[PDB]
C-alpha cells in the first residue's frame, strides 16, 4: 500500500470505482422510496469498493466496520456532487432520476440538504474538479471520518501525497498546491456537516415509518 | 450486525 | 460506425460494458421457487437497463429507427442476460454467478420446476468459455453481435456491415493473440456456433419463465411483461 | 406504445 507510486495509487482508487445506479423508471412516502432504495443498493457497492482502498483491507474487521458506518453517508453525497457537477441546479441521484431543487420540496426538510449538496456540487465545478481528485478526497472520506472514535494516518499521508502529485502534473505553483489542497480539504468539513443533517433527517423519516432495509437500519443506527 | 458479513463474503 | 478501426471498436465496446449488479438475496431464509423466482427476475430487471444503455454504445445502434432499436433488444435481451451470466460463471466450475452474492449450483436450481435444465445448459456453455480460454475482448465482441444479429431476420445493410466490421475484429483480436491463419477462422467458427447454443437457451429459458408468470409464481415488471410478450 | 420505446428515448 505505502510502496505504491502516486500514479499507482490514482490507477488503483480509478479502477476501484463503484458503478453508477439506476431508480426505478411525488409524494414524500415516494420520493423516500426511490431514494433510499438507490441508497441501500449503492450501499453494497459503497462495501466493495471500500475493500479496494489501499490499506483498507489491512485493518481489523471491526475498524473496517467502524469507519464504513461513520463514513456511508459522506461517500453517497460525494458521489452525488460529482455526478451533479455538470447539471447545474440538479442533483443526478441517477442517470434517469435528475432532480431539480424544486422536488426537494415533496419531502419535509430536504430542501435545505438539497441546497447544501447544490452547493458543493457547484463549489467543484467552479474549482474544476478533477476525477483523479475526487477518488483521493472519496478515499481520505473513508479512512478520516471515523478515525478519532498510525497505519491509517500513513495512507492519508501517501494520499495527501497522491494529490500534490496531481495538482503538480497539472502545471500548479507551488503556492497553488498548498491553496488547492487547502481548499479541497475545507470542502470535505462541509460534506461532514451534510452527512450529519442527512443522518438526522434519514432517522426522522425512520420514526414517521417509508420502509428501510435491514442494511440501511443499522447504517443509520450506528449513529444513535 | 449484517455489515460484518458482506465484509466477509 | 464503419469507420471505428479493430482496436477503436474493441476500446468503445470495453468502455461501454455495464456493471456487474448484486441481487437482493436474503440468507435468513431457505429459498422456495417463488422468492428464488422473484431474487433471479428482480435481478433480471435491474440489468436489463443498464442493458438498454450499453446497447445505445454498441456502434450503429443508435443509427437506427427507435422502432428497430426496440425490436432487436425485444430479440435478444434474454440472450445477452445469459451470455454474461455464462462470461461471470467462467472460473466457478459448476456454478453459476447470477450475482457476487448470489451463487448458484444445480441442486439450488432445483427448487424452481424445470428450471434444473436450463441451469444444466448454462453450465455447460460456462465450461465450454473456460475450456476454450474466451477473452474478454472476445466477449464483448459476442455480445454485441448477438444484439445486432438476433433479430435481423425478423425485422438491413447497415447492420450487416457493423457485423462485418465486429468479424474483421474479432479475427484481428485473434491474430494479434498469435493464434496461426488456420486457428483463427477454426475459433471464429467455434465462438459463433456457441451462439446457436445461447439462442436455444434463451427460447428455453422464454418459456420458461412465461410459465411461471402464466401460473402466478412471481410478479413481472411492465418491463420484463412485455419482453416476454413481445415473444408470445 | 411499449414501454422500451419510450425508455429508449431517456438520456
Ligand atoms: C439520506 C437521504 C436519502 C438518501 C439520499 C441519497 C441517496 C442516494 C445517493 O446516491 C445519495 C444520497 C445523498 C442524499 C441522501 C439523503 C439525505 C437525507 C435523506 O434521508
Ligand atoms: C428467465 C429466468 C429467470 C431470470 C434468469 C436470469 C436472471 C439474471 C441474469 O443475469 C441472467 C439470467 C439467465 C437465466 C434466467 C432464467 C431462465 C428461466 C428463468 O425464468
Ligand atoms: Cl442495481
Amino acid at each position: 500500500a505505502l510502496s505504491l507510486t502516486a500514479d499507482q495509487m490514482v490507477s488503483a482508487l480509478l479502477d476501484a470505482e463503484p458503478p453508477i445506479l439506476y431508480s426505478e423508471y411525488f409524494s414524500e412516502a415516494s420520493m423516500m422510496g426511490l431514494l433510499t432504495n438507490l441508497a441501500d443498493r449503492e450501499l453494497v457497492h459503497m462495501i466493495n469498493w471500500a475493500k479496494r482502498v489501499p490499506g483498507f483491507v489491512d485493518l481489523t474487521l471491526h475498524d473496517q466496520v467502524h469507519l464504513l458506518e461513520c463514513a456511508w453517508l459522506e461517500i453517497l453525497m460525494i458521489g452525488l456532487v460529482w455526478r451533479s457537477m455538470e447539471h447545474p441546479g440538479k442533483l443526478l441521484f441517477a442517470p434517469n432520476l435528475l432532480l431539480d431543487r424544486n422536488q426537494g420540496k415533496c419531502v419535509e426538510g430536504m430542501v435545505e440538504i438539497f441546497d447544501m449538496l447544490l452547493a458543493t456540487s457547484s463549489r467543484f465545478r467552479m474549482m474544476n474538479l478533477q476525477g483523479e481528485e475526487f477518488v483521493c478526497l472519496k478515499s481520505i472520506i473513508l479512512l478520516n471520518s471515523g478515525v478519532y472514535t498510525d497505519h491509517i494516518h500513513r495512507v492519508l499521508d501517501k494520499i495527501t501525497d497522491t494529490l500534490i502529485h496531481l495538482m503538480a502534473k497539472a502545471g500548479l505553483t507551488l503556492q497553488q498546491q498548498h491553496q488547492r489542497l487547502a481548499q479541497l480539504l475545507l470542502i470535505l468539513s462541509h460534506i461532514r456537516h451534510m452527512s450529519n443533517k442527512g443522518m438526522e433527517h434519514l432517522y426522522s423519516m425512520k420514526c414517521k415509518n417509508v420502509p428501510l432495509s435491514d442494511l440501511l437500519l443499522e447504517m443509520l443506527d450506528a449513529h444513535r | 450486525k449484517l455489515l460484518h458479513r458482506i465484509l466477509q463474503d
